[PDB]
RNA sequence: CUUUCU
RNA sequence: GUGGGAGAGGGUGGUGGAAUUCCCGGAGUAGCGGUGAAAUGCGCAGAUACCGGGAGGAACGCCGAUGGCGAAGGCAGCCACCUGGUCCACCCGUGACGCUGAGGCGCGAAAGCGUGGGGAGCAAACCGGAUUAGAUACCCGGGUAGUCCACGCCCUAAACGAUGCGCGCUAGGUCUCUGGGUCUCCUGGGGGCCGAAGCUAACGCGUUAAGCGCGCCGCCUGGGGAGUACGGCCGCAAGGC
């Protein structure tokens, strides 16, 4: 289904241009440093597109992950 | 001129003197290139998502400047010279594009 | 780039009368401005062919406006050329 | 002959064979097994059955160093990966956790013709 | 695996 | 002109992590690899699998699309500088200044050429294994040019939407990207699908025309011989026109 409730929903208004709110950004990555698909991130073409650049900036700053190990399996 | 944001992360193992020193050269370096500080934030230490120069934490700095654009790239050549400065990142400032607001 | 000052500073400098934003003298003026900066940028970045097209475009648009000028008022023309510093 | 107990179990599964390497709490391998380790010589090597006999052997051999608590780290999808995991889960060793850590490039080198025709 | 000709 | 907007459009520099290869160190043994089976190959000078360190080259996962940008070729990690195109709103300025375009000049994927540099992975040729009746192949193991960079040359292509450019006119419906608005929809630009009229040999096209008209360019005139001969021009050559 993928309808585990959008990520934009469970979250208040936030600046998407801010590449340091590791608290909020952390939210758009899966059980790995992977940027969630629109149909999960709940974002929009423009939004989503900006988010993605915001998330990449972070990573470089070391604030956000590039990739995580998968627990279970 | 133009408005930028300079992110600087350095060795989390700096004693009051060493640390307060790097900022000396930074503050200096900024000036030497036309950087006019509009304000600063110092979050300090933060658990990096992954190790940087073997070190699993980092000391963050944040300066918002206004300086001759034609020298932003040089300003940061300088900033990276330091051995404790392990990550420098300048950014054009931008309106805080909201969302879900 | 060209600041709003840089620009308007030229517009007034050529405008046929207060408010003349797009006469032929003006247009030829602003174009000569861009064409110079651009041809300046290409003095270097010779490999930047894409930007070069834009040059050819402006260069066209320009002589095409001058052509019209030198046709309507041969005087305003010689005036504009000697001034802007075109031909050579 | 060291006595470890708590440790890591690395399962390197591939469609060509499975190899298990049990190690200490910080990397250095203790004992390793594989398809070849046990009889199986060629094609048979890959099989999930071997993936078992290998896991077990790895553990048995590891039981000698006095193993017990182990953390499984799977690497690569292949003929009998889940099988190795189950084998360990049995054996004796207590499987504390399991984690996919298979490596994936962020698009680095051009794969052999063998694995191209992607994009 | 391949696996021609009529 | 003023005010905004989106964008992998282009150029120079810088920089981030994933992975591969190599080298060093540890721990650790008897195999690893590879296939349909195998073998060559690598491994006790200790390989594979595991951990830590280093070097180097090249590409840039998720986001990513059914998306976007460019005139085309084509363009995607991040950052900054330089820079092209383009769209919307206000309707403010000039006052037909317009369109097309033989020749010209420029651009032009890949392979290829010249000088120099670089070389991790991949890999024409080539050296081997296997398969086969044979195997100058498919499969497996190696591997040189090359792929990378600079400067210069080459100028071709299923260089494709196989659909020249500009303008006007002719139902709608739906999805989408981007701008404006009185923002459960209206309006402008762009990308898709279904479809009125109409068009078409059919397939199909259908406000993104392949419909109705006007302007200008290129081109076709049965198949083979043949993109060959010859001549001329260009090219270092291969070769191109
Ligand atoms: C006319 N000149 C030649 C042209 C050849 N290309 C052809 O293979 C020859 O012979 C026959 O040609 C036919 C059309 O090309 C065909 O397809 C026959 O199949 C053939 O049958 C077998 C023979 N036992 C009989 O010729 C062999 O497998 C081959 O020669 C094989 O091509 O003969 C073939 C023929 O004579
Ligand atoms: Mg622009
Ligand atoms: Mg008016
Ligand atoms: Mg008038
Ligand atoms: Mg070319
Ligand atoms: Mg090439
Ligand atoms: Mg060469
Ligand atoms: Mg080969
Ligand atoms: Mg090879
Ligand atoms: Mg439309
Ligand atoms: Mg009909
Ligand atoms: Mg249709
Ligand atoms: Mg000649």
């Amino acid at each position: 289904p993928s309808r585990k409730a959008k990520v934009k929903a469970t979250l208040g208004e936030f600046d998407l241009r801010d590449y340091r709110n590791v608290e909020v950004l952390k939210r758009f990555l899966s059980e790995t440093g992977k940027i969630l698909p629109r149909r999960r991130t709940g974002l929009s073409g423009k939004e989503q597109r900006i988010l993605a650049k915001t998330i990449k900036r972070a990573r470089i700053l070391g604030l956000l992950p590039f990739t995580e190990k998968l627990v279970r399996k | 001129m133009r408005r930028y944001e300079v992110n600087i992360v350095l060795n989390p193992n700096l004693d009051q003197s060493q640390l307060a020193l790097e900022k000396e050269i930074i503050q200096r370096a900024l000036e030497n290139y036309g950087a006019r500080v509009e304000k600063v934030e110092e979050l300090g230490l933060r658990r990096l998502a992954y190790p940087i120069a073997k070190d699993p934490q980092g000391y963050f700095l944040w300066y918002q400047v206004e300086m001759p654009e034609d020298r932003v790239n040089d300003l940061a050549r300088e900033l990276r010279i330091r051995d404790n400065v392990r990550r420098v990142m300048v950014v054009k400032s931008q309106e805080p594009f909201l969302a879900n607001a | 780039p060209i600041t709003k000052e840089e620009k308007q500073k030229v517009i007034q400098e050529f405008a046929r009368f207060p408010g003349d934003t797009g006469s032929t003298e003006v247009q030829v003026a602003l174009l000569t401005l861009r064409i110079n900066r651009l041809s300046e940028h290409l003095k270097v970045h010779k490999k930047d062919h894409h930007s070069h097209r834009g040059l050819l475009m402006m260069v066209g648009q320009r002589r095409r406006l001058l052509r019209y000028l030198q046709r309507e008022d041969p005087e305003r023309y010689r005036a504009l050329i000697e001034k802007l510093g075109i031909r050579g | 002959k060291r006595q470890v107990a708590s440790g890591r179990a690395y399962i390197h599964a591939s469609y060509n064979n499975t190899i298990v390497t049990i190690t200490d709490p910080d990397g250095n391998p203790i004992t390793w097994s594989s398809g070849g380790v046990i009889g199986y010589k060629g094609s048979r090597k890959g099989t999930p059955y071997a993936a078992q006999l290998a896991a077990l052997d790895a553990a048995k051999k590891a039981m000698a160093y006095g193993m017990q608590s182990v953390d499984v780290i799977v690497r690569g999808t292949g003929a009998g990966r889940e099988q190795a995991i189950r084998a360990l889960q049995a054996s004796g060793l207590q499987v504390k956790s399991i984690v996919d850590d298979t490596p994936v490039p962020h698009n680095g080198c051009r794969p052999k013709k063998k694995f191209r025709k992607a994009s």
